[PDB]
This record gives C-alpha cells, sequence and structure tokens, in this order.
C-alpha cells in the first residue's frame, strides 16, 4: 500500500545490512526532490529552435532523519550508529518500493547534521543530503530461456 | 592516417601490435556529393594550403650601377585577376580585371653579375596569390553519415565547397566532421 525506504549498506552482497527508513528506529522523511533536471541544449537560428543532446542531471536529495530511541542513550547510538555504517561503505544503495515499483538508487553522504535541539527522551530530528550516484534501477535476477518440441 | 591496435593477422602469432591506417572502405575511391543544412552548428573558416605572398602590388626598385645606390626612381606592378603580372604604367584597362583591394610592398633588389634587371616572372612569384580554402566543422547527418577519408562535395547557403573529412569528433553531446575544401577548382 504505503511507499518503502529501504538503506542497503552492500545490495547484491553477503555482507549486508538493512535500515528500514520507513518502519525502523531510524526514519526518513520529506524527500527534497525525486524528480530529475535536464539540460537540452537548445541553440536558435533567426527564431527556428534546434535541440542537441539532453545531458539528465540527477539533484541531491535531503531526507528529515529522524530517530525513535527510548533513552537519551538509545537515540545518540542509533546516531553513532546509522551514520557510520553509511560512512563503512563507500555508497550506500537506497531501495524505492511502492505498489507498482521497486526502483534503487545508489547514494553517497552529502551532508548529516547534530544538534542539541532535544524532545523528549533526547529525540533526533536532523537534515541528511545525499549525493546521487545512478538513479533509479532495477535488480532483477535474469535466466535462461529453454525451448520445448 | 589512424592509428589502429588489433591482435596479429596469423591465429599462430600470439601478440597484439600496432599499426598505421592509410586506408578505405573503397580501394578506388569515388566522390560523394551531398548538403550541408544551417542547422547542423556551422563553423566557416578559411585555411591556406600553399604558402605564397600577401602583397598583390609592388613598389620595386632597383639599384644604380655608377652610383652603387636606389637613386633610380621605383617600378610599380601590379597582378591582374587572371594571375598575370603587369606593370602598373603598362595598364589601359577600366579596372574590372584588376584586385577590388590594394595590397602593397615594397620590394629591394640588387643587379645581378650581367646587369640585367630582375626578371618579370621573379617579381611574379612573390606576389602570386595564396591558395584560399574553405574548412566546415558541422554536425553528423544521420540522413546521408560522412566517414573520415572520404571525398565529397557538399552544398553549404547556395555555394559549392569540394574536398574531403579530414577529422571526427566523438563526444558526449554531438558527433562532428571537418571538412577540407581541396581547392583546384578553375
Ligand atoms: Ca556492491
Amino acid at each position: 500500500m504505503v511507499r518503502q525506504y529501504k538503506i542497503h549498506t552492500n545490495l547484491d552482497g553477503t555482507d549486508d545490512k538493512v535500515w528500514d527508513v520507513t518502519n525502523g528506529k531510524v526514519r526518513f522523511y520529506q524527500p527534497s526532490n525525486l524528480g530529475l533536471q535536464s539540460t537540452n541544449n537548445i541553440w536558435q537560428s533567426n527564431g527556428i529552435g534546434v535541440m542537441g543532446t539532453r545531458s539528465i542531471t540527477q539533484p541531491q536529495i535531503e531526507f528529515k532523519l529522524e530517530t525513535f530511541g527510548e533513552s537519551l542513550e538509545e537515540n545518540y547510538q542509533l546516531m553513532k550508529d546509522f551514520v557510520n555504517d553509511i560512512l563503512s561503505k563507500k555508497f550506500v544503495t537506497l531501495e524505492y518500493q511502492t505498489e507498482i515499483f521497486q526502483v534503487y538508487a545508489d547514494l553517497a553522504l552529502a551532508d548529516v547534521t547534530k544538534t542539541e535541539g532535544y524532545g523528549k527522551n533526547g529525540t533526533f530530528s536532523e537534515k541528511i543530503t545525499f549525493d546521487i550516484i545512478t538513479k533509479w534501477y532495477t535488480y532483477e535476477n535474469l535466466t535462461f530461456d529453454k525451448i520445448q518440441n | 592516417p589512424t592509428t589502429t591496435i588489433q591482435h596479429a593477422p596469423s591465429e599462430t602469432d600470439p601478440r597484439n601490435l600496432l599499426f598505421i591506417n592509410f586506408a578505405s572502405r573503397n580501394w578506388n575511391r569515388k566522390r560523394i556529393t551531398t548538403r550541408v543544412d544551417i542547422k547542423q552548428s556551422v563553423t566557416m573558416d578559411t585555411e591556406t594550403i600553399v604558402d605564397r605572398s600577401a602583397y598583390n602590388f609592388a613598389v620595386v626598385f632597383v639599384k644604380n650601377k655608377a652610383t652603387d645606390d636606389y637613386t633610380d626612381p621605383p617600378k610599380m606592378y601590379i597582378a591582374k585577376n587572371n594571375g598575370d603580372v603587369i606593370d602598373y604604367s603598362t595598364y589601359h584597362g577600366d579596372g574590372t580585371d584588376l584586385p577590388d583591394v590594394r595590397t602593397a610592398k615594397t620590394l629591394f633588389y640588387d643587379r645581378d653579375d650581367h646587369g640585367n634587371p630582375p626578371e618579370l616572372s621573379t617579381i611574379k612569384v612573390e606576389i602570386s596569390p595564396s591558395t584560399i580554402v574553405t574548412r566546415l566543422i558541422f554536425n553528423q547527418n544521420e540522413l546521408l553519415p560522412l566517414y573520415v577519408n572520404d571525398l565529397v562535395d557538399i552544398w553549404y547557403e547556395g555555394k559549392l565547397y569540394s574536398g574531403y573529412i579530414a577529422d571526427r569528433v566523438k563526444t558526449e553531446f554531438n558527433d562532428r566532421l571537418i571538412f577540407v575544401e581541396s581547392g583546384d577548382k578553375p
């Protein structure tokens, strides 16, 4: 039904670690932009328009990162863990999931914030920005086809 | 020329080799006739194949034997539109057979051992015109593709230019060609 956001350390890998940013303790909210920007190289001669090649540019995704710890100790351990896990691997695979599709985007940590403006039981509300490596790709199994008489 | 890395022709020889290419898709090259539209981001610039001098008019001075000085007045030589070189004083025409702009230079010559003035032909070589050649850089047309080392006859803005495809740029955005007009028109 609703949208799902997984954060994989190494998708396709034996050492994969999955973070549910939609259901788990560390949650991602309000993505900045999931769309795209394009530079079409349109040069015009005497009012007539000629179009070059479109360079589809992908923009940084900024999430409202929230932590759901029970104690100040929990919320700090969640920030010290989640952020370092993204740092340990050179790039992290964000999975976009919905009723119709299951796309993936390879992200690199652009900016993470840590402030002392806490709620109840030391709750965290910070902004996490990621740089786009490759936006939306389908990771699927490939198998041979058999021919029958 | 095009440099290419390719494994040795014989299956016995396991070596990877580097060779230089001076070969074409056709052994006996044929001339193509095509059109280049202004939409292909065309860049027109003039190249010079042969080195010949640029001052079409010559204020020629001849040194006097008796004074061993340039005491005598100069003789002016003008190159006609046809290609011939005549003395300016000898001209009796209406200006139609002479150039549209007068590029001039002053030349100094020393009299030969015989004492005779320098040959008209020797002056002619120095005032003679250079090969004005047109270069066209444009986008690759998928309707009629033009590859490197192909003899072509390009139509651009109502004017016909004849020559070959010298270079080709493989970029991320476009695929472009360098056309060099070989000249030798009349
Ligand atoms: Ca991997």
